[PDB]
């Protein structure tokens, strides 16, 4: 069995924005020069997920027909995602990305933040439980587009026309699934597992925030 | 509301 032509393109599509991606030298040489303080790592992490804001914005827009929804959705879609999909693009670079010994050293960071250890420990339980499934590119960008074109998120104005857009997605993830491990048919299940996994993060976030150093624009505005 | 949201999402 194979991706029929129309799936192969709606892939493409989603491949070539998600590729697009890369972490700026300026935050990595941050990562490696700045005191090991919890204000400075703090204010790293905040340049961290200001960055991905824009790289998730740039993102969303190539969608396909994520552009033919009404704008009000496209900014409910966006908000509603913003947490997910910062889980869950942390959790891909952990498991790959970052050297060896770079990767040691934001971890490190991350562990001495001012975040609280009911906060870190669920977090780097996630990450690993997405490393044992050793996803694909493809997986990963499929399913940052499935938690980003969720029909169920609120204060969208039209959830047939989302629903629309996510179905033919969660229909070339499964294929993906039966073609590349056919012998392994609980693989989508187990994605499915890491999307309400996922799910938990909106609560501990939003918990985390309620604790408190300020916010970046983009932050505490598509967080609330 | 949501002024840097919209203005990266209308950009281009
Ligand atoms: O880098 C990361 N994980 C991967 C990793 C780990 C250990 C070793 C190697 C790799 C990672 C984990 C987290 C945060 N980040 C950066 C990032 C990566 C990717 C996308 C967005 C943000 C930020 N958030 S946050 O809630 O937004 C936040 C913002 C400001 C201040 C404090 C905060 F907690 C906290 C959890």
């Amino acid at each position: 069995m194979e991706l029929t032509p129309d799936q192969q393109t709606l892939l493409h599509f989603i491949m070539d924005s998600y590729n697009k991606q890369r972490m700026p030298q300026e935050i990595t040489n941050k990562i490696l020069k700045e005191a090991f303080s919890a204000e400075e790592n703090f204010l790293i992490l905040t340049e961290m997920a200001t960055n991905h804001v824009q790289v998730l914005v740039e993102f969303t827009k190539k969608l396909p027909g994520f552009q033919t929804l009404d704008h009000e959705d496209q900014i409910a879609l966006l908000k509603g995602s913003a947490v997910e999909a910062m889980f869950l693009r942390s959790a891909e670079i952990f498991n790959k990305k970052l050297p060896s010994g770079h990767s040691d050293l934001l971890e490190a960071r991350i562990r001495n933040s001012g975040i609280s250890d009911e906060y870190i420990t669920p977090m780097f339980s996630f990450y690993k439980s997405i490393g044992e499934l050793k996803m694909t590119q493809e997986e990963y960008a499929l399913l940052t587009a499935i938690v980003i074109l969720s029909p169920d998120r609120q204060y969208i104005k039209d959830r047939e026309a989302v629903e629309k857009l996510q179905e033919p997605l969660l229909d070339v993830l499964q294929k993906l699934c039966k073609i590349h491990q056919p012998e392994n048919p609980q693989h989508f299940a187990c994605l499915l597992g890491r999307l309400t996994e996922l799910r938990t993060f909106n609560h501990h976030h939003a918990e985390m925030l309620m604790s408190w150093h300020k916010f970046t624009p983009l932050l505490c505005e598509i967080w609330d | 509301d949501h002024q840097l949201l919209r203005y990266l999402l209308d950009k281009d």
